Parts: C-alpha cells; sequence; structure tokens
C-alpha cells in the first residue's frame, strides 16, 4: 500500500 | 496515403512544427508500406519503423495524434501510462489497451493489427514496500514493442478462449514532455567554456534554450533519465517539436474555429452586446504568453486577467452596444473604451 | 549442437573488425553449453563456470555480439545497466531487480532460465573511489551472485509462493569501457612517457590504435583502476576490442546483411524503384561519426536527417526509377540527383 523508503 | 496531402491536412489543425510533420509522414508511410507488400525482401530483419515524440508542454502532441486518427481510416487509441499498474493490480493492466483497440476496430483482427498506438506522459514510468507504476511498466510494454502474440478474451470471457492477435505489425507512438531533459543534454553539448581572450564566452542563454537542443539528442542521454536502453533501441526515430512561435499565436486565435476570441464573443452575444479584438491587441498578447512558458494552454490567463474589470462592470453598465479593446488594455494602464 | 567455426561465421556476418573476440566468445559459449547438456553424469562433478569480461571502446559492438548471439542461440537475453545500482538498500537500486529481468523474457522458466545469458554495461562506473554506496561496496554484493546461488522470484508477479532458480549455470558477460586505462598499462609494460622531451608524446591519438596495448592487459593492472582482485578472479576470460576504423564503417554498411544501406534498398524494391549508395558518400559519414565521438551508434542520425526530404517526396514523385547520393549531399550543400 504505502512504502516508507528512506536512506541515511 | 500521400505525404504531401497528410501534411496539408495537419497544417489546418497544427501550426509551428514543420519539421515534425515531415518526420511523421515518412514513418507513417513506411509503417504501412511494409505491412501490405513488405517482408518479401532479399535482406532480412527490416527494421520496424516507430515514432518517439518529444516536446514541451502545450506543444500540440495530443492534437497531432488526434488529427491523425480523424484523417486516417484505421482506428486509433489514446492510452496513457498514468494509471498503468502491472501484474493485474487494482488500478489497471496493460492488457486492457489491446482490448480498447478492438473496440475501436469492432473486433476486427485483420483491421486491428494495422492500427496505431499512442501513449502520453511516458516520463512518469521512469525508474526510481513495493513499486507498481515504476520500472515494472517498462517490462510489460517492452514485450509489446519487440514483438509478441498475446491472449485477450473476446467479449471478456463468457471456455477460456483467447485471441492470438499479433503485435509486431501494430505501430506505437511513445510521446510525453520530458522534464529535466535539458540539463543532461547541456553537459554534453556545452563541453566547458574558455577563460582567455581568444576563447568565446557564452551568454546567459544562447544555445541552452529548449529549441535547437532536442534535435541533437542521442539514445544514451535518455538512459540517464531512467528509461531502459532496450526500450529506446526499438525506436530509432525521434521527433523534436519547437516550443512556439510569435506568429502562430496570432493565427491560433483567428483561424481555428475554437479560438478563445470566438469563445468570449458568443458569451457576450447572448447578452445583446458586441465584442471586438484589434490586431494590435493580438500581437501584444503573444509577447506575454511566451514569457509564461506554458504554451497555448496558459493563454486564457492573459485574456481573463484583462477582461476581469470589463466583464464585472459590464452587467451594471447600460447602452454599451459595442466594446473595443485597445493595445493599452493588455498593458492594464488604460481601461477599454466603450461604444454607445 | 553448433561449433566454434559455425558460430564464428554467423558472428562474422553481423560483426567485423573483431577477430580475437569471436574466438573467445565462441569457445566460451561452446564449452559453457556443453556442460549443460552433459550435466554432471561423468566422473567429474560440480563443473565450474567460466565467466566473460569484455573491455573495449564505446560503440565498438560489445552489445551487438551479445544480441546477435541470442538470436542464433535462441536463449533468453537481458541488457542490464550497473549505473543505477546502489549498495544494498539505498535509494537508487538493489541487485534483486536483475534476477527478475532475465525471467521476464518468457515469464515462466524452471529448467530454461538457468541456461540464459546476461549483459552488464558501464562496469567501470563502480570503480572503488579512494578519497561508499557507488564504489567498492557494490562489487562485494555481486561476488555471491556470479558464483551461483538461488533467489526467490514471484513468477509473473502473481499463490503464497516463490520459485527458486539457480544461477551457477547462468553465464554472465560484464561489458564496459575503461577510459584512461592506457596510461596505467603504458608505464607498466611499454614505456613511461607522454610528458617528457625524449618521451613519446601522445601524437597517435587516431593515427595508431590503442588496442594493441590493451591486448597486453592483465588483472594486476585492473586493481589499480579500482576493481577488487576477488571480483576479477571470478571472470578469468578476457576479451579486448581494438578500435573502430573508417574503412570498417564502409564495410559495416556493405558486408553485413542487416546494414542500414540495405534496408532502404529493400524498402524501394517493392515500390519498383532502384536505390544506390556510392563509395564517395560513405567515407563522409565516417568523418562525421568520429567527429561526434559516438562511433556507429550515432549513424542513423546522419542518414535519416539526409534522406528526410527524399523519402517525403518519393511517393509524390512519379516516373523515378533510380536515386543517386553524392558526398556534397551529406554535407547539406547539394540535393541528391534523380533519374527518370
Ligand atoms: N499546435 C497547436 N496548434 C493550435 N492550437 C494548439 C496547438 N497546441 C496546443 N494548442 C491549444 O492548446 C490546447 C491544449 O493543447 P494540448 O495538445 O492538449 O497540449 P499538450 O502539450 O499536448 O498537453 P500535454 O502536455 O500532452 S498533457 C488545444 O486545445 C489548443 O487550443
Ligand atoms: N560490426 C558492426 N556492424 C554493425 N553495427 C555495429 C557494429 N559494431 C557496432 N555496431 C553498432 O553499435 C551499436 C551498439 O553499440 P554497443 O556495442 O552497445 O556500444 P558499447 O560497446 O559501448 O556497449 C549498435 O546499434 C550497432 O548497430
Amino acid at each position: 500500500x504505502x512504502x516508507x523508503r528512506x536512506x541515511x | 496515403p500521400t505525404p504531401h496531402e497528410i501534411r496539408n491536412h495537419l497544417d489546418d489543425y497544427v501550426i509551428g512544427q514543420e519539421q515534425a510533420k515531415k518526420v511523421l509522414a515518412v514513418a507513417v508511410y513506411n509503417h504501412y508500406k511494409r505491412l501490405r507488400n513488405g517482408d518479401t525482401s532479399n535482406g532480412v530483419e527490416l527494421g520496424k519503423s516507430n515514432i518517439l515524440l518529444i516536446g514541451p508542454t502545450g506543444s500540440g502532441k495530443t492534437l497531432l495524434a488526434e488529427t491523425l486518427a480523424r484523417l486516417l481510416d484505421v482506428p486509433f487509441t489514446m492510452a496513457d501510462a498514468t494509471t498503468l499498474t502491472e501484474a493485474g493490480y487494482v488500478g489497471e493492466d496493460v492488457e486492457n489497451i489491446i482490448q480498447k483497440l478492438l473496440q475501436k476496430s469492432d473486433y476486427d483482427v485483420q483491421k486491428a493489427q494495422r492500427g496505431i498506438v499512442y501513449i502520453d506522459q511516458i516520463d512518469k514510468i521512469s525508474r526510481k514496500t513495493r513499486d507498481v507504476s515504476g520500472e515494472g511498466v517498462q517490462q510489460a510494454l517492452l514485450k509489446l514493442i519487440e514483438g509478441t502474440v498475446a491472449a485477450v478474451p473476446p467479449q471478456g470471457g463468457r471456455q477460456q478462449e483467447f485471441l492470438q492477435v499479433d503485435t509486431s505489425k501494430i505501430l506505437f507512438i511513445c510521446g510525453g514532455a520530458f522534464a529535466g531533459l535539458d540539463k543532461v543534454i547541456s553537459h554534453r553539448v556545452e563541453t566547458g567554456s574558455g577563460i582567455g581572450f581568444g576563447a568565446t564566452v557564452k551568454a546567459k542563454s544562447d544555445k541552452a534554450s529548449e529549441g535547437e537542443l532536442l534535435a541533437q539528442v542521442e539514445p544514451e542521454d535518455l538512459i540517464k533519465f531512467g528509461l531502459i536502453p532496450e526500450f529506446i533501441g526499438r525506436l530509432p526515430v525521434v521527433a523534436t517539436l519547437n516550443e512556439l512561435s510569435e506568429e502562430a499565436l496570432i493565427q491560433i486565435l483567428k483561424e481555428p474555429k475554437n479560438a478563445l476570441t470566438k469563445q468570449y464573443q458568443a458569451l457576450f452575444n447572448l447578452e445583446g452586446v458586441d465584442l471586438e479584438f484589434r490586431d494590435e491587441a493580438l500581437d501584444a498578447i503573444a509577447k506575454k504568453a511566451m514569457a509564461r512558458k506554458t504554451g497555448a494552454r496558459g493563454l486564457r490567463s492573459i485574456v481573463e486577467a484583462a477582461l476581469l474589470d470589463t466583464m464585472y462592470d459590464l452587467p451594471s453598465m447600460e447602452d454599451v452596444e459595442k466594446v473595443v479593446i485597445d493595445e493599452s488594455v493588455i498593458d492594464g494602464q488604460s481601461e477599454p473604451l466603450l461604444i454607445y
């Protein structure tokens, strides 16, 4: 549904 | 099919793109030239002729496709990839496009294989829980272009029978405004700038404008954007469209029956009042339109922004048989003169 | 079933100017598929795989060798690019996508995708920067992939299941261009020079071929470039393209059956008109190609731009049986001659 993709 | 006649009809509905019309007439004619009597040549692997349109916003891409469908005898489709979800998800699937093509051809396989395909907003599928409208759409479309027979249930399925309609014979027109495609081309063409006396120094913008920048594009430049090289390999043809011309803006408001001037004219004719637009006001509008960098679509802003006071005050006003718009009106310093 | 001599001729038909590269890929692919037919029924078990690593200039036909091979071999092929690749979990990409791409050719492969081939482009872009998600880190992830393993892959995207596919059997061909590698090997093997008086200057930029130096390339030189020796150990086979030649470009348009010159010739055969391409016109295309530093890839732009006027007017024109092209026409100062 919702993708929480984050990279430091 | 005549390249001289197809260009004459498109000239009626489209203006400002002379080079692009020549490209479409050649590619379109080469597409049908192969289907009717082609693939009977001494040399094998005749390259499939395709089209890849590229232009800014309001460049008339939709109009060119539409004008072709009306002129052309076979059917035409307008299938964007904004909602094309792969693997049969809730949004949509690529198979429906094949289905919609048959509806236009009335389940005629012999007539549907000779059809044309056009897609808008192809930049949105550029590769970046899961991704549904990303690079996945390229994979499904890739099979459609390279060539493959698919299975479509006739009438949706009452048996499990499908129609094995070919796809290598159908033409495809991938076109959409590519945002940011100018900085990438700028790096290659600029090749730095000299600092000494003899070396020439570039100004703010001499060759960095959208016009004369896409013609020198290459397939490797699109790879950095996000597209797949195999997808671009199947479309060796490219069509570069100029942003706009000052003279075309004056013609778009006078020759087309759907011009904005004629629209507002009928809006006031029902009220029992006449309207007029002098030539000095038309050319002034074109200078302000190009500054907005939006195209013909952003032309209504300049018109209604000027006729706001003219339309708001109008109903209360009486004995105003005709209204004249002077060049000063576009500037906004002087109000339009009223005729009693 | 095929042999190295038979495949050499087929490769020669579509590729030229690369003799050593043909023998390398021929014996490599020949012995690779021999291992699949025999499997491990012989005394020897777990027959090791031999990978291939190509190094050559840009537009030197590296991709064509892999594409033409897939047509004759008939096995599935994919063209992956390593520029987007990122180090295990970052915004750009993950290695998992590559595995599904190969299956995407047929979308259903259990004992059929193991025998497929894969190509990689721009391998030098991931060189270990020594000042990382772009550098060395990416190479570490590919080690286990090339060595052979199994990755879960949803077939067709969908079941509540995933299919396991081996990758030891799957051969990999890492293609790429290593610019500036001549300086590293020159000081090591031939001579330390280029800056001194007695030292040889780089006068032979185009007079002589850098290729000959690349033939003496070794894995130790690749370590200084940035690659990991462990990564190069998995790819013992080495292929070195020498250069592209002006006379070769003339042969590229005449010797290959799929030459662009022959496609237009076949296009007008059904039309009942003859086509011609003089030798004085092909040499000019070679100069324009080298001028844009693109090779054979930037060839259609020169041809299609020149024949746009002739092709557009050919259907309109009548009683024309032959077309002649001259060197002046390529420059754009002349119009091609027409014979009735
Ligand atoms: N070449 C053109 N000639 C005449 N009017 C045009 C032309 N291009 C655009 N217009 C006008 O602008 C309106 C919108 O044009 P569109 O072709 O829809 O713009 P567009 O750039 O194709 O939209 P996108 O970017 O594909 S969503 C048309 O209804 C016309 O009134
Ligand atoms: N011997 C050849 N005959 C015909 N075309 C060639 C030949 N060598 C290269 N090409 C052209 O080069 C293009 C492929 O270039 P490619 O090998 O992908 O460049 P790179 O080596 O940088 O990957 C193809 O479009 C093909 O037409």
